[PDB]
């Protein structure tokens, strides 16, 4: 009784100041920032709100707060209500209601007052004037707080929060398309909503509702968008298409439209991993290699570690198809290390390529990579072994023996040697000379680079493409200084 | 008002439009003028000149110079030359007529 | 979003809950020889090492016997 | 009704996006004219060095 | 209902149109779901539209006109929404109908400026159903006129008798002529 009883009212009185100061700082900062001209100043709170969201993703917020700390839940915004002029007595009220809970105690509870959150959104959310931005700035931050701990029958409470979200703003909207900074906020805000109860969705249900409406809301923007939030709404569609769609006459190349200015400094990376994951099933060797390795190298801001094990793991999964498999070399973090701790014996078992042993080795300790689903690219790997090994033979000498290298490829016949080597010949990835003088098969095996071999035409295209990248980077150092000198 | 704001506003679209090629004309012409006056103040700096000696710098970008004849001269120095050449005991070289410094000489 | 990092990290906590500090200490048996040694070299050394961990690891002791026999 | 509120309303929303386009033409005109004031003041400054050139002719 | 059905493609590629017609009917439910699954059968829809063999040119031209603005230009959708002939269509607050009368009105007054500077000679043909669906939603605004956009669009449409019916029922007639010339000297 004295241990936690003496340290009980101590620890708590500490996130109160930073959360109230935070909601007054970004609330009064957002309203007090874009209040006069919201249409002139745009997206200044874009990075602010998302950095507060990623700042509160690692909240250790509620650990003990089920027991008599729940006074923060019935309290809310309460700024300048019931009359748009004459808010001075409400400036008194701001200190008053915060001071009422600070005299002795408060009658508090957790799960009772959830459903009448629409009492103020019926008449006045904040002021009767800035109702959209104050409505979303009021409701949308506090809904992941109470609808955190998605488990333990808060899924139904999440459904209540869903129908409240749609019911006040995103059933259609209050004015269809706000066409301001909170329209541009409401894109990724409504998206973030749909990601947040997308766990509720895939938890028991599947694709069959708001996702089907999200094409209509995806095109209700009119098209005149920059389509950043439209792309974020596309990302939940494509992640919904990851687990089971497999049809390619719509999303593959059909969904592929204008390719708008879709940046976010995250959405290139995760959008590109998503389209590389779905473009990874046809075994893309040129494109998804470089650009999916690029999407690995993007998003450095928060972590380069915890998520890029997936684009990394899939990346090396499709890299060992080509015969040349680079391991984890330049990045040191013990998350990808434990990620490849099962994968290491088999990815080193790629290059030597011993059939009967490594066939037993894969399924032998195969637990999670073969429990990862349907054995597809490993079942292509199982006969890609001799193709990458014979590609190492292509990196070795020319003539093919009937005992030495045929026995070495575990493949002992005159027919299958030239036959499957010829299956490497019909690829075109190699250079070989099919000749029979006595029956032995030659190859010129010329891996001579273009150094003194048509160089002008060769790095011709390198000059044009590289100068276009460097010179559009010159555009990228022209225009943001215009975005510097614009205000002054 | 409300539907008149459209076609009323279109004239502001056109009037802000006309500043585009105008600022193109200014930005292309005044840099040509900048290399005009730049080359013209460059060709003032000619190599036949008199060499003096530096004595003191009494404030920034204006100093005094001991001539070869011993008489001390008060010259506002030229702006392109930085503060390294404000060395007090230096081999300074002004013009023979302009009497502004192009370069100092290594001893 | 970076909130889809959360179920992937729940998968990571299941991976760390597979073996609890059995691979950190046992693989730290190799890391204590491998810590602060540049791991780009440990991929080449791990490459030819794991290549010859099966057979003919040292093998330079055998080449003197390969002289008269080959 | 539902046209001046909806069809001419979204036509007015498109006009607001046109005001965003004139916010782009606006701030390009702003920063390009600040660059123009910079070159005007710098070339004006070496022109004032030509005003100093008579005091260069003062020996 | 369906998402990835391609049996509707094969039925759309099929003759004896009494099976084509309700297939197109059930296509018009799933079009906002998937316009891109229709993108491969766009060619067959166009073929059964261009001939007069199939009886309903607006069941074809409505499908093509509602898949083109999802796919590409609003002109090519607009040529089949306007080229759909007689269309029995009520006013709706749905996005599709308001966008096609939106680009219809915009390109209509585009044509009206294109021929406003050409009073005589080489006069371009304007189809009469364009005038009907412009003046239908326009007169639909002019139930009460909404006291503003009658003279506004009536100046935007560059047409001669469009504004005499506005001033027939008009309140505060010097307010309408002073408001009128106020707009006219500002353009």
């Amino acid at each position: 009784p004295p241990g936690g009883g003496e340290q009980e009212p101590p620890p708590p009185p500490a996130p109160q100041d930073v959360e109230m100061k935070e909601e007054a700082a970004t609330g009064g900062g957002s309203t007090g920032e874009a209040d006069g001209k919201t249409a002139a100043a745009a997206a200044e709170h874009s990075q602010r709100e998302l950095d507060t969201v990623t700042l509160e993703d690692i909240k250790e917020h509620v650990k003990q707060l089920e027991k008599a700390v729940s006074g923060k839940e019935p309290r809310f915004v309460l700024r300048a209500l019931r009359m748009l002029p004459s808010t001075s007595r409400r400036l008194n009220h701001y200190v008053l209601y915060k001071a009422v809970q600070g005299f002795f105690t408060s009658n508090n509870a957790t799960r009772d007052f959830l459903l009448p959150f629409l009492e103020e959104p019926m008449d006045t959310e904040a002021d009767l004037q800035f109702r959209p931005r104050t409505g979303k700035a009021a409701s949308t931050p506090l809904l992941p707080e109470v609808e955190a701990y998605l488990q333990l029958l808060v899924v139904i409470f999440m459904m209540n929060s869903k129908r409240y979200k749609e019911a006040q703003k995103i059933s259609d909207d209050l004015m269809q398309k706000i066409s301001t900074q909170n329209r541009r906020a409401l894109d990724l805000v409504a998206a973030k909503c749909y990601y947040y109860h997308a766990r509720v969705y895939e938890f028991l249900d599947k694709l069959d509702v708001v996702r089907s409406f999200l094409h209509a809301r995806l095109r209700t923007a009119t098209l005149r968008h920059d389509a950043d939030g439209q792309a974020t709404l596309l990302n939940l569609l494509l992640r919904n298409y990851l687990h089971y769609s497999l049809y390619d006459q719509a999303e593959k190349l059909v969904s592929k439209s204008v390719f708008p200015e879709q940046a976010n400094n995250n959405e290139w990376a995760r959008y590109l991993y998503y389209t590389g994951r779905i473009k990874a099933i046809q075994l893309e060797y040129s494109e998804a290699r470089r650009t999916m390795t690029n999407a690995l190298r993007k998003a450095p801001q928060h972590t380069a570690v915890g998520f890029k094990q997936t684009v990394h793991k899939l990346l090396i999964v499709v890299e060992l198809l080509l015969g040349e498999i680079p391991d984890r070399l330049q990045f040191r973090q013990p998350s990808l290390k434990r990620s490849l701790m099962p994968y290491f014996l088999l990815t080193q078992a790629v290059r030597t390529g011993n059939l009967a042993k490594f066939n037993q080795v894969l399924d032998q300790f195969g637990e999670k990579f073969q429990a990862d689903g349907t054995y597809t690219l490993i079942i292509r790997l199982r006969h890609n072994v001799i193709k990458t090994g014979v590609r190492m033979i292509s990196l070795s000498y020319s003539r093919i023996s009937l005992a030495d290298i045929a026995q070495k490829l575990q493949l002992d016949s005159p027919e299958d040697a030239e036959f499957i080597v010829a299956k490497a010949i019909r690829d075109g990835v190699i250079e070989a000379s099919i000749n029979h003088e006595k029956g032995y098969v030659q190859s010129k095996e010329m891996i001579d680079i273009y150094s003194t071999r048509e160089p002008q035409l060769a790095f011709h295209q390198r000059i044009s493409f590289c100068l276009d990248i460097h010179n559009m980077s010159v555009k990228a150092m022209r225009f943001p200084p215009k975005s510097y000198n614009k205000d002054l | 008002d409300l539907y008149s704001r459209y076609k009323k506003l279109q004239q502001e679209l056109e009037f802000l439009e006309v500043q585009e090629e105008y600022i193109k004309d200014e930005q292309k012409n005044l840099k040509k003028e900048f290399l005009h006056a730049q080359e013209e103040v460059k060709r003032i700096q000619s190599i036949p000149l008199v060499i003096g000696q530096f004595l003191e710098a009494v404030d920034q970008n204006t100093a005094i110079v001991g001539s070869t004849t011993g008489s001390n001269y008060y010259v506002r120095i030229l702006s392109t030359i930085d503060r390294e050449l404000l060395k007090p005991n230096a081999s300074v070289a002004l013009h023979k007529h302009s009497n502004a410094l192009v370069d100092v000489l290594p001893p | 979003m970076s909130e889809k990092k959360q179920p992937v990290d729940l998968g990571l906590l299941e991976e760390d809950d597979e073996f609890e500090e059995f691979p950190a200490e046992d693989w730290a048996g190799l890391d204590e020889d491998e810590d602060a040694h540049v791991w780009e070299d440990n991929w080449d050394d791990d490459n030819v090492e794991d290549d010859f961990s099966n057979q003919l690891r040292a093998e330079l002791e055998k080449h003197g016997y390969k002289m008269e026999t080959s | 009704l539902e046209e001046g509120k909806a069809g001419s309303g979204l036509r007015q929303y498109y006009l607001s996006k046109i005001e965003e386009l004139q916010l782009i033409v606006n701030d390009k005109s702003q920063n390009l004219r600040r660059l123009q004031a910079q070159r005007n003041e710098l070339n004006a400054k070496v022109r004032l060095l030509r005003e100093e050139l008579q005091l260069l002719q003062e020996q | 209902m369906i998402t990835s059905a391609a049996g509707i493609i094969s039925l759309l590629d099929e003759d004896e149109p009494q099976l084509k017609e309700f297939a197109l009917h059930k296509l018009n439910a799933v079009v906002n779901d998937f316009w891109a699954e229709i993108s491969e059968s766009v060619d067959k829809i166009e073929v059964l539209y261009e001939d007069e063999g199939f009886r309903s040119r607006q069941f074809a031209a409505l499908v093509a006109s509602k898949v083109f603005y999802h796919l590409g230009a609003f002109e090519e959708s607009l040529n089949y929404a306007l080229g759909a002939g007689d269309l029995f269509n009520v006013n709706d607050n749905s996005e599709y109908v308001e966008t096609i009368i939106a680009k219809c009105i915009d390109h209509y007054t585009k044509q009206c400026v294109e021929n406003a500077d050409l009073p005589e000679g080489e006069k371009k043909p304007i189809d009469q159903r364009l005038e009907g669906i412009v003046n239908k939603m326009f007169q639909r605004c002019l139930d009460d006129h909404k006291y503003k956009q009658a003279i506004g669009i009536a100046l935007e449409t560059r047409r001669l008798d469009v504004f005499e019916k506005t001033i027939l029922e008009s309140n505060d007639v010097p307010g309408m002529l002073a408001y009128s010339l106020k707009l006219c000297m500002s353009l």
